[PDB]
């Protein structure tokens, strides 16, 4: 789960563009960035890097990430950290609905 | 621009003038269910995929009001007005004549 | 309308009984952030007005 | 402890509304089927019972929900409705317009209570707490409503007892 | 008064209603976000995340409100619920129906208590005004709910007392 | 028995919501008119009053419904809405936040009572039968909460009572 | 000021190309994301995005 606190710039953007950018980065469809392969640590800084990758000009204020078991309730606020380290036999999946965009 | 019926051109002009496009109503219509036989209907699990495509091929909340215009003619008017605002020096006869135009 | 709209450095528009402009249209033109209205800095202009 | 928002008026209070039936004839709204699945069908495809979402029905549904919430906020008890089908199980609590329009809590003592609480001996009218403090022949701690003061640390002088 | 006329039954309560999840990873109609922004994309966009408005969710949404409203109309107190998140706050009351079938109103005498109200000392049973008026052994004016008759109007036999 | 399943969180809890305008000159989903007739024309005809159902309006409607229903389900009773139109009529037992932290039920006695429950004499508590009976010196059944146990046919021990 | 912690992933050595990227983005060289301007707000996520 990713919580982002983007601030709208001059040009218009929709939160679904941010969600699709994050999901594409997670799947690894972007050039250079491997993505969330097995044993890939989930860094909110890398996620913000992907959002700045695909959507220039939008001013990102706060990005937080959290990791939970599959088929489990979404984590409560406060569980989100600046970066989550992962073991060598795990893989994080980020869907469009786990990216929560706030337009501050 | 006077004949930018093509919504793609309206959007190219939103980029050129710098208009925030969140409040515009591009894309084809006939996607809101709302109420009435002239609008869309809800959708279900037509597992058999019957030819009528259940009640509708869709039906959405697209077209949120109180800020968003849907008719493209008024979008053209708005973009012309924004060009006028960009090049305006504040004159009133000029702005009145362009509102007329 | 009496017309003067008494005040300084600030006025307003007036439109709508003619062209059947959408209320969504008027609301959009009334937003200062979008900045589509011809404006001078140091004038508050609200469109509203039908 | 969650505080809802003050409901000043129910949605579609002065708007067109249509009564939702219980039984269905065509692709029409119901109260047991609700929105019908079978005649849900493409409305702009020349089909027999092809139905569109009904402004009147949905407006009245929102009206009903908002009315129930509004009445809940104000009176805290459903008004007893004249001859409501199904009856009332015993110990149910309602408040409704009294003889003067002055209303008090009513609790039913019988199941299937089809009688109006204003006309029902089974429905017993429940006033407030001052009525208990009056029903006790002498209020504990004198005129003091709270029980504290019924036992007095310093001997209560009898010049005012 | 505002009279929320009793709805005979909840909405669509014999038909179909898909349950509302708390959150939806696929961007569907959840509870944390309600109708997601994905329900705003034009379906003509050919965007896969453009979610058309389904009514199974709509029927469940309307059914929740209608059933809560009719429960309020027909049984006063909210039914006690197994394991309410956070237990129940102090002085909060519910009704836990017993094996008898009559409604048993229970008050929470213990803060944040999750004990089963049917078998709880904390969930105190709220008795009737008849129970209170009988629990006072010396009632003024006999068994009357009113405390009137404190002073006898005229010369009357003490046999009535 | 009507037990509408527990509402853990209202619809569109943390999602986007549009506060419904009370009255709108141009028909815009207002409370007074509901979904006005201009929400029914085809959008392709390009007529000026071709409104569409707003996602945030629908979210706010369902949020109001579910929030009120959940508050009823959990705290038995609506809170005290300050700035209440027309005050609170007679016999109105609003649940009030405690200054200490306990929820406390205060009942307005006078019609259209408009003062804060904590700082008004008009509001009177409706406590539980325990602190209620604490005002009785000589409760029926003695230690027993119920009326029974006061009368014992058998020669019970005089020491223990 | 900026302190970054990197991992030198993908076995592509690039020790001192990071502060060049940061100052290049701050000066406004990059496309679409104007850097540190009179109304800006220095953000860790923005500078991390520029490095990415």
């Amino acid at each position: 789960y990713v919580n982002v606190t983007v601030q709208q710039g001059s040009s218009s953007v929709a939160p679904e563009a941010i969600q699709n950018a994050v999901v594409n980065y997670a799947q690894g469809k972007v050039e250079g960035e491997e993505g969330l392969v097995v044993g890939a640590s989930l860094s909110a800084f890398e996620v913000a890097g992907a959002i700045a990758r695909e959507i220039p000009g939008i001013y990102i204020k706060l990005c937080q990430v959290a990791c939970v078991a599959a088929g489990s309730p979404a984590p409560a606020p406060g569980d989100f950290t600046s970066e989550y380290v992962m073991s060598a036999f795990g893989q994080a999946t980020i869907s469009v609905g786990n990216v929560r965009v706030t337009f501050v | 621009h006077l004949k930018t019926a093509n919504p793609f051109g309206l959007m190219v002009w939103c980029i050129i003038l710098g208009t925030p496009s969140k409040g515009f109503g591009l894309y084809p219509k006939n996607s809101s269910w709302a109420f009435g036989r002239l609008r869309q209907n809800f959708i279900y699990s037509g597992t058999q995929v019957p030819p009528p495509a259940d009640a509708s091929p869709g039906g959405n909340f697209y077209g949120g009001g109180n800020a968003e215009i849907l008719n493209l003619d008024e979008i053209r008017k708005v973009l012309q007005l924004r060009y006028v605002a960009l090049i305006s020096n504040g004159s009133i006869a000029y702005i009145n004549r362009m509102l007329r135009y | 309308i009496g017309l003067p709209t008494s005040g300084a450095f600030k006025l307003e528009y007036r439109v709508g009984p003619a062209l059947n402009l959408s209320p969504q249209l008027i609301n959009l033109m009334n937003d200062r952030a979008v900045g589509i209205m011809p404006t001078c800095a140091g004038c508050d202009v609200k469109v509203i007005q039908e | 402890m969650i505080t809802p928002e003050l409901i000043p008026s129910p949605f579609a209070a002065q708007g067109d509304k249509d009564p939702i039936p219980q039984t269905s004839s065509t692709g029409f709204a119901n109260l047991r089927d609700g929105y019908t699945p079978d005649y849900e069908i493409s409305l702009a495809s020349n089909n027999p019972q092809a139905k569109a979402v009904e402004r009147k029905i949905q407006n009245q549904l929102f009206f009903i929900a908002t009315q129930n919430a509004q009445a809940w906020q104000r009176q805290m008890a459903p008004p007893w409705f004249q001859g409501m089908p199904g009856g009332y199980e015993q110990n149910a609590e309602v408040v409704r317009v009294g003889n003067d329009g002055i209303m008090r809590r009513y609790r039913s003592m019988v199941n299937a209570n089809a009688s109006d609480p204003l006309s029902s001996t089974t429905w017993e009218e429940q006033p407030a707490w001052s009525a208990m403090r009056s029903n006790i022949p002498m209020p504990a701690g004198g005129p003091g409503l709270s029980s504290g003061g019924e036992v007095i640390t310093t001997g209560r002088n009898f010049n005012d007892l």
